[PDB]
């Protein structure tokens, strides 16, 4: 029945991190009394932990904003091939935006080429489309929720070829159709473009905040 | 087949910079154009 | 940055047991978590057994768990690890390893700082 105890405390650790937070640390021994033939075991904890503050922001990698938005689909130094079995080429842009404190640059192309035919503004003939797939319940935790379908005028895209090889390198270039088409089409109940329909959601649950929930 | 290609008036020279200089927003659309063009001269030539 | 010194490896006979240790550099020991790795003839380095800062935390590998214990001084810019009921599958090069660890309590299996190795080798 030998009652131990802490000994001295050993030097504290430096701080490990450059930026930041860290831990330090110090250690401490139960070596000087000990607990012989049983006893406790020291009264305690042998490890202190403390917060050690380098109050430097650390390196931060910047990421890829969104695509910006497809250039025309237009020759340089010509004119338009709208309406046309001509293929164009048309481009796109990138931002890399948050790199801050010697943070890695976006890895990746920041533009991006893609070949294409040009409808816009092009008078093509129509058919109206089956019934969409039934929309969201809008407004959601709002008054009285309802969804929404459409029929609209789908162009009948002209056929064209799809793939386009040019030679140089022999590159054979996968082309998609790019612009707002005037889709032409018999009226279907005093629309041209677009006739929708809303329908109420029924039995809508309220919304409980997930933070007001789970206290 | 020792040709040497002599710098004079009517050459011309642009640095082209590295992926990681292009991010800033000055060197941004230069990489953009110059890589435009690329594609676009072995692809369409010239139309004179 | 810090450099790390194994000693306590040499030839031992099936079953019998050996103590590594681990000498690390002095002003930046406690800033490191530690452990011990092996490479075996032919095959890739495997984890062998972790411990925090704190030495009061500890990980090992299913195959060597209840055989190898890793212990840690504080007081002595070491670690241990004593390596009981050794079998022929235990010979290896056994490498000390440092990484920096935000947490004390925090074991860790990626290493950055590598030593140049001890060789236990166990025969039957
Ligand atoms: C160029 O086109 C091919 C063909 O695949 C797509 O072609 C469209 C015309 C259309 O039919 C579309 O439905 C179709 O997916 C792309 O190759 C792959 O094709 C398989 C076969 O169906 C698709 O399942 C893959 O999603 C598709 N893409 C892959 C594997 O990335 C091809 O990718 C596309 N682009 C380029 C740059 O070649
Ligand atoms: C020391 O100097 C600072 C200026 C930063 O460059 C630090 O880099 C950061 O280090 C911590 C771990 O030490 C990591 O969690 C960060 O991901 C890293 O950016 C540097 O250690
Ligand atoms: C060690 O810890 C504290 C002093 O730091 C007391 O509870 C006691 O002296 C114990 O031995
Ligand atoms: C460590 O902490 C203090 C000294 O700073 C005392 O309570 C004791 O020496 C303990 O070991
Ligand atoms: C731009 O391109 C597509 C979306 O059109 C995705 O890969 C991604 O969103 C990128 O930013
Ligand atoms: C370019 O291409 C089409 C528009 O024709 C869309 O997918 C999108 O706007 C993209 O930026
Ligand atoms: C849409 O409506 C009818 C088919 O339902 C036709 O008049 C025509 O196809 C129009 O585009
Ligand atoms: C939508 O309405 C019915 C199916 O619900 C059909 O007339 C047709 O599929 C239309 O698109
Ligand atoms: C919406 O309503 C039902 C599914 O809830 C189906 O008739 C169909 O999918 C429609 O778009
Ligand atoms: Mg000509």
């Amino acid at each position: 029945g030998v009652a131990g105890g802490w000994g001295p405390w050993g030097p504290v650790s430096p701080c490990p991190v450059t930026c930041g937070l860290g831990q330090t640390m110090e250690q401490r021994t139960c070596n000087h009394p000990v607990p012989q033939h049983g006893g406790p075991f020291c009264a305690g904890d042998a490890t202190r932990t403390h917060i050690c503050n380098t109050a430097v922001p650390c390196p931060v990698d910047g990421e890829w904003d969104s695509w910006g938005e497809w250039s025309p689909c237009i020759r340089r130094n010509m004119k338009s091939i709208s309406c046309q079995e001509i293929p164009g080429q048309q481009s796109r842009g990138r931002t890399c935006r948050g790199r801050k404190f010697d943070g890695h640059r976006c890895a990746g192309q920041q533009q991006d080429i893609r070949h294409c035919y040009s409808i816009q503004h092009c008078p093509l003939k129509g058919s109206w489309s089956e019934w969409s797939t039934w929309g969201l319940c809008m407004p959601p935790c709002g008054p009285n929720p309802t969804r929404a379908r459409q029929r609209l005028c789908t162009p009948l895209l002209p056929k064209y070829p799809p793939t386009v090889s040019m030679v140089e390198g022999q590159g054979e270039k996968n082309v998609t159709f790019w612009g707002r088409p005037l889709p032409r089409c018999e009226e279907l109940q005093g629309q041209k473009l677009v006739v929708e329909e809303k329908r109420p959601c029924l039995h809508v649950p309220a919304c409980k905040d997930p933070e007001e929930e789970e206290l | 087949p020792n040709l040497s290609y002599i710098i004079g008036k009517d050459t011309w020279v642009e640095h082209w910079p590295e992926e990681d200089e292009c991010q800033d927003e000055e060197n941004q659309k230069q990489c953009q154009d110059l890589g435009a063009f690329t594609e676009s001269m072995v692809v369409f030539g010239c139309p004179n | 940055q810090v450099q790390l010194v194994e000693s306590g490896g040499g030839l031992v006979q099936a079953g019998g047991s050996l103590r590594l240790s681990c000498a690390a550099s002095e002003r930046t020991f406690t800033i490191y978590a530690m452990g011990w790795f092996r490479q075996a003839p032919g095959k890739e380095r495997e984890f062998v057994a972790a411990i925090s800062r704190s030495g009061e935390n500890t990980d090992y590998a299913d195959s060597v768990k209840g055989r190898f214990t890793i212990s840690r001084d504080n007081n002595k810019n070491t670690i241990s690890l004593q390596m009981n009921s050794l079998k022929p599958e235990d010979t290896a090069v056994y490498y000390c390893a440092a990484g920096r660890a935000i947490l004390v309590h925090t074991t860790k299996k990626e290493y950055d700082h590598w030593g140049q190795g001890t060789q236990v080798t166990v025969s039957s």
